[PDB]
RNA sequence: AGGUAUGCAGUAAAA
RNA sequence: UGGUUCGAAAAAAAAAUAAAAAAAAAGA
RNA sequence: CCUUUUAAUUGAUUAUGCUGACUUUAGUCCCGAUAAACUACAGUUCUGCUUAAACUGAGGAGUCAAGUAGGUACAAACCGUACAAGGAUUAAUU
RNA sequence: CAAAACCGGUGGUUUGUUAGUAUUUAUGUCAUCAACAUGUCAAUGAAAUAUCAAUAACGAUGAAACUUAUGAUUAACAUAACAA
RNA sequence: AACAGGUGCCAGGCCAACAAGAAUCCGAUCCGUGUAUUCCGUAC
RNA sequence: UAGAUUUAUAUAAACGGCAAAAAAAAAAAAAAA
RNA sequence: UGUAACGGUACAAGCUGUAAACAAAGG
């Protein structure tokens, strides 16, 4: 190399900026792909069906619809 | 290295003994190895990687 | 994605794009909850 | 045992601690005994002279052998009046109790007294018989620094009306700037 | 009444910062507290508290 | 991530307890683990209200378990983890002393490890060099006087307990001997301020001669 | 993946289908009746009233 | 990450190519 | 340059046993040979095993009872 | 990645980023910036600890073990 | 670093001769944590030299068992 | 269902109706928007009406 | 932690108790509370025809289990 | 030749 | 001592954050 | 068993085949720059390089990285560690 | 020429014994993106509510054990024992 | 023979709250839901 | 359906010009989706 | 709806929301 060896600067300003949850939301990409740490749409199933042993005064199924004062 | 090798003759003399052979008479009549594998490490140089083992056995 | 294209991008969800998938962990054929 | 899926409980059972059974299978088959414990969520039970192959010493240098517990269906009740095993009808009478009825003979198989059996300290779904030294002490027959004692404890203070009012009252005369902090 | 809930619940938690602090200690030597189960008892009898309370409210 | 504090709270949830700390705290100090969310007035309100503590002054940080991966054990699954949870660590200074028995900790197995023992003579880090800021009585305003101990007041004050001659707390085994002055010595031995005595006699200037080609 | 190059992966690979054949109907009549008459011969053939 | 499988697309393409081939002229 | 061809298990074994041979009049033979002259000594006492060793003795043992003819043991005494 | 959330780093905070982030906790407001750089407090936004009078209180964190033989003989009573 | 996610492992894998043993710093702090112990009336050092069960009170040791 | 909305009784909006219970025990649906009470459901034999595609089935 | 003043058992202590005390509870519920409707009206019926039916079928009309899960069989 | 300690608007001049 | 905050100057947005919770009758 | 059928995509010494295991080369190459002593009657080994002051009215003239790189028993563990008022006015107590 | 249902509740069948299984991160990349790591939640055993006694020997339990039970399983390949 | 589950492995009749066999004989070493013979239940 | 239920997921669209910041004085100002 | 961050819980691929596994015996 010429001089002092210059190559992939780590920058987090620049990463989170370019690369983060909200940029990876305003780029262009396959989003029913599976992020661990970001944004994607593989949606999940839910809460599953309650066992017949259990108590149904416990059991919860919803969050947002529900939702009172 | 050879550590392994007199705890396990200074174990069987002191076993023997406890059990009430005479360790006056006792000899190393034959021996077995047994391999157990090999873990393997990265090694790398200039224009390959090599993997580099630690016998066990 | 540099600062002038995210200046004119818009954010996944302000469309309608990502109600029509049915990509989920079971398959492609998520079915709602309530159908 | 295992603890079973909760799909094998049993809803009602037809053995309780000290009914007299005889084992069907096993290296123990023909061997009759009384039942010492029943295990509701293992299916299992305790017999008497079965399974005895654990051993414990105790103070006087002697060794006791405790019974194994085995599979509640690997056993059938037997009937005083014929002496002989038998399975078991339940029958629920018109006032409302559950009532055995042997399969060979049709008689009433009575519940073992109720006053022999005794329940897990946390879990009542383990049962176990009573020897007669445990039940001697029953007819036989402490607080700590931060324990409100009963007298006080036991105390009604809560009247509706005054509760009504004095929410009401915090409520309507409720402020929101701290004027004494600084 | 309310007052006597208002107290119990101050006096509930100090009790559960006094058995934290305790917690923490023996944590920090990687062992169990000695009688763990108080702070389960003090957890129900807060929780029970306001469920005391609420109830009058939705009333 | 804690339910934000009401104005009026009638119920508080948060959760004060003390903190065994591996370096050393002052005689009036002791380390509380707290919520991460509560205010420094928060603090001081919750303590002089629950418990009627005076507190002079609240201290805090915010405390991040470290990340650990799992390396070690037969069949180690190599994930991160965190022990403990976050906390902000409340450093609070009241007007009565705390023992040293509670508030730090101890150990007879590493011998090394006794805070209360070493003090600030040691630093319980990476850290090499101690740094230290100037105290009240170093600094000018609130600060000690150097020559107060020769006023009126303060020896109508002193009585028989207390000697203000400051010649009487020199260290024998520290001091180096008086030098003559008209002869070369070193200034830091015995004077410990910013100035020239005048009994000092005159001493020369020497200005480098940058250019000496020129002359 | 290709074949040869991952497990699960074929160039010729099982496909779902049809195992349905055709045959003539008059064969199958014929073959009722060889059946029948084999069953006559064979003597697994009872008659009931009802 | 696992290679899950389509089966719903699989199989329908398998129906559609298999009706084609066995009705071609 | 590269081997041509793989060493057989024959030649490989062959090589065991004279390497075995080399080493063994190269340095186990005089290894163990000083060993034994050490034992005319009383055993070397490291003094940065204190902490944890035996004290400093002099005496060597007779490893075969069946061959002493003296004495094992004193009397004890009262 | 070697930025980011990943590799157990979790989400950036302050302590991880460069001078100029911003991200607290969680801390209610008590005041207003200035145009300056400075910060005016305002009291009147502390929360205010309702806290009674825990003196000559006979209630305690717990209850004697008597309590539940006692309550249940009393509502048996009354049962029967 | 203690998460074994840099790549100081690969070094390891060749031989090295030896390696610096830092004694002036680690004795400059070492004798550190002496003077600090020092000051107070303990003797961290002599603490640390003690064999299993052995009890030596002040500055003693075999010279004083020589001796006395 | 969730094309569908309940009605607030006194700001005829869409609401959402929760299930209170007194010390009695009595139930109470609530509506978030104004607090109010849910009117008792119309009762079956106002609402009847024969279903005239059955009996055409 | 077990609670000698909790009624019903802990659900993680004693599952089969918890199960069994909430099925021999009065009913709640519409369903099942219509489910015991329904087996009451059959036991009235056989009670009332009681020579003609089995001792086997009075007593299942006779068993009593109430708070029932979906699908509980 | 960024902004310094009652703080928001607001015009001019300038080591 | 810095960040924050005003300016430069920016939706050119650092997911789980804020002077940033329905916004003055605030009960002094 | 035999019989009939099977759409099995049904036979592997070989595609510098794929995924792996295990041999030969071979016990061969590979070992970075300067080191000693810690004592049977006192002490100060030698060498390479030189910002090593840490209140003197002044936060001790920076930024950045270590997603905590000089804490802690001859530990690649556990535990602990960044306080802007620096809390010990601790010239105290004894 | 013979013969002539709708809305709740409860179970069962088929899909499907003949088919397959998919939810958590370790590791790569600036990024788009790529990609079946580590057997199983599980010592062994049907049962540990059969691992007791014990420096050692003989004992105990078990169908099988201080061990072909206190993880199983080819070939290549590793080591030994015996044989003329 | 799909007369489902569980029980030490292949059980219509051992358990599974509503039918019917602890059926008999033979099993290297424990057990048998196994072989052979036979009885019974079934609008399951 | 006894209560409780933090934070993020940039939402006045349970709504109507398009168009940055879920909707921005007229005009400049431009379009196959 | 779905998912996740922190927090609590056996410091967890489970459960769960500062009431963090449980109220069912109130003018």
């Amino acid at each position: 190399w010429k001089g002092n060896w210059k190559g992939p600067q780590r920058n987090k300003w620049k990463w989170y900026h370019r690369h983060g949850y909200w940029a990876t939301r305003k780029k262009l990409i396959d989003f029913t792909k599976y992020r661990r740490y970001g944004y994607h749409e593989r949606r999940g199933l839910g809460k599953p069906r309650m066992q017949f042993w259990e108590d149904p005064s416990h059991h919860k199924r919803l969050k947002k619809s529900i939702r009172f004062w | 290295r050879v550590n392994y090798l007199l705890n396990l003759l200074n174990a069987s003399r002191k076993k023997i003994h406890e059990q009430g052979g005479d360790i006056s008479r006792v000899y190393v009549e034959s021996y077995m190895l047994n391999i157990q594998g090999q873990i393997k490490r990265p090694q790398f140089r200039l224009r390959m990687v090599n993997l580099i083992k630690t016998w066990k056995f | 994605i540099r600062p002038r294209k995210k200046g004119m991008r818009l954010d996944r969800r302000r469309s309608k794009k990502q109600y029509k998938h049915g990509r989920h962990v079971g398959g492609w054929n998520y079915r709602w909850l309530g159908s | 045992m295992k603890f079973v899926h909760p799909r094998h409980w049993i809803l009602q059972w037809k053995i309780r601690p000290g009914d007299k059974v005889v084992v069907i299978s096993g290296k123990f088959k023909t061997i009759r005994g009384t039942v010492l414990q029943i295990d509701k969520m293992r299916n299992g039970v305790s017999v008497s002279g079965v399974k005895e192959q654990k051993r414990v010493k105790q103070e006087d240098g002697s060794f006791i052998r405790i019974p194994g517990l085995i599979h509640v269906s690997n056993v059938m009740l037997i009937d005083q009046a014929i002496d002989l095993p038998t399975r078991v009808a339940l029958r629920v009478d018109d006032r409302g109790n559950v009532v055995r009825i042997s399969k060979k003979s049709g008689l009433v198989i009575p519940w073992p007294n109720g006053e022999m059996i005794k329940f897990g300290d946390n879990r009542k779904s383990r049962e176990f018989l009573k020897s007669k030294e445990e039940r001697d002490v029953e007819l036989r027959k402490k607080d700590t620094p931060k324990d409100t004692p009963a007298e006080v404890a036991v105390e009604r203070t809560y009247d509706y009306q005054r509760d009504v009012a004095t929410m009401q009252a915090l409520r309507q005369m409720m402020t929101k700037y701290n004027r004494d902090f600084r | 009444s309310f007052e006597d809930l208002h107290k119990l619940w101050y006096i509930c938690l100090k009790e559960k910062n006094l058995l934290m602090g305790e917690r923490w200690a023996a944590r920090q030597h990687k062992q169990e507290m000695k009688q763990p189960e108080r702070l389960q008892k003090v957890r129900r009898t807060m929780r029970r508290i306001l469920i005391v309370l609420t109830k009058r409210e939705i009333q | 991530t804690p339910p934000k504090t009401p104005r009026n709270v009638f119920f508080p949830w948060q959760v004060f307890s003390v903190h065994r700390t591996g370096a050393f705290l002052e005689r009036r100090r002791v380390a509380l683990k707290v919520p991460v969310n509560l205010t420094k007035f928060e603090i001081q309100s919750y303590l002089e209200k629950i418990y009627g503590a005076r507190v002079l002054k609240v201290s805090t940080l915010i405390v991040v378990p470290r990340r650990r991966r799992d390396i070690f054990g037969p069949r180690p699954s190599m994930r991160y983890y965190r022990v403990g949870c976050t906390f902000k660590k409340a450093i609070v200074t009241l007007e009565d002393g705390v023992p040293d028995a509670v508030k730090m900790l101890r150990s007879s197995i590493e011998l090394a490890k006794n805070p209360d023992i070493t003090k600030h003579n040691l630093t319980y880090s990476g850290r090499v060099r101690a740094f230290k800021p100037p105290s009240a009585a170093q600094r000018w305003e609130m600060g000690e006087s150097k020559y107060a101990w020769r006023l009126p007041i303060p020896n109508l004050l002193a009585g028989d307990e207390m000697q203000l001659n400051p010649a009487l707390r020199i260290d024998e085994s520290t001091t180096q001997m008086f030098p003559d002055f008209s002869k070369p010595f070193f200034h830091n031995a015995h004077f410990n301020f910013s100035w020239k005595p005048e009994e000092v006699p005159f001493q020369q200037t020497v200005k480098l001669d940058i250019t000496p080609w020129r002359r | 993946k290709a074949p040869g190059k991952y497990v699960g992966v074929k160039a010729h690979p099982l496909r779902p289908h049809d195992q349905r054949i055709k045959i003539n109907k008059r064969l199958l009549w014929q073959g009722l009746k060889i059946m029948l008459s084999a069953k006559f011969a064979q003597g697994q053939i009872t008659v009931v009233d009802h | 990450y696992k290679p899950v499988i389509d089966w719903v697309k699989n199989r329908i393409n398998a129906r559609m190519r298999q009706y084609r081939k066995r009705s071609l002229k | 340059a590269v081997p041509k061809g793989k060493r057989s298990k024959h030649k490989c074994k062959q090589r065991q046993l004279i390497y075995f041979f080399d080493q063994f009049d190269g340095v186990f033979k005089r290894r163990r040979e000083s060993f034994y002259r050490s034992f005319y000594n009383p055993p070397y006492f490291s003094k940065q095993t204190e902490q944890t060793s035996l004290p400093p003795s002099v005496l060597r043992p007779f490893r075969f009872p069946g061959f002493w003819p003296g004495r094992f043991a004193f009397k004890m005494a009262s | 990645a070697k930025v980011g959330p990943s590799k157990g780093r979790g989400p950036l905070l302050a302590k991880f980023a460069p001078v100029g982030f911003k991200k607290g906790f969680g801390a209610i407001g008590l005041g207003r910036h200035t145009k300056k750089g400075f910060f005016i407090i305002n009291t009147m936004l502390v929360p205010m600890f309702k806290v009674p009078d825990l003196s000559n209180c006979k209630l305690k964190c717990y209850v004697a073990p008597d309590t539940y033989r006692i309550v249940q003989q009393s509502f048996n009573k009354r049962e029967l | 670093n203690k998460v074994r996610t840099d790549k100081k492992e690969r070094k390891r894998a060749f031989p090295q001769r030896g390696f610096w043993k830092k004694q002036n710093f680690l004795q400059v702090k070492n004798n550190t944590v002496r003077l600090a112990f020092a000051v107070q009336g303990v003797d961290l050092l002599k603490l640390k030299r003690l064999r299993w069960g052995e009890v030596r009170k002040g500055n003693t040791g075999w010279w004083t068992d020589d001796y006395r | 269902i969730t094309n569908v909305a309940l009605l607030d009784p006194v700001v005829k909006r869409p609401t959402r109706v929760k299930r209170r219970f007194m010390m009695n025990g009595e139930c109470v649906r609530i509506s978030k928007l104004s607090g109010s009470a849910m009117p008792e459901p119309v009762s079956t034999s106002a609402l009847r009406q024969p279903n005239l595609y059955q009996e055409y089935l | 932690a077990f609670d000698r003043w909790a009624r019903i058992p802990h659900a993680r202590l004693d599952a089969y108790g918890n199960f069994l005390y909430r099925l021999n509870q009065p009913a709640k519920g519409a369903a099942a509370v219509a489910r015991a409707a329904e087996r009451e009206k059959l036991r009235v019926e056989m009670s009332e025809n009681a020579e003609f039916y089995s001792d086997a079928a009075l007593s299942a009309s006779r068993i009593t289990l109430n708070n029932l899960p979906p699908g509980a069989f």
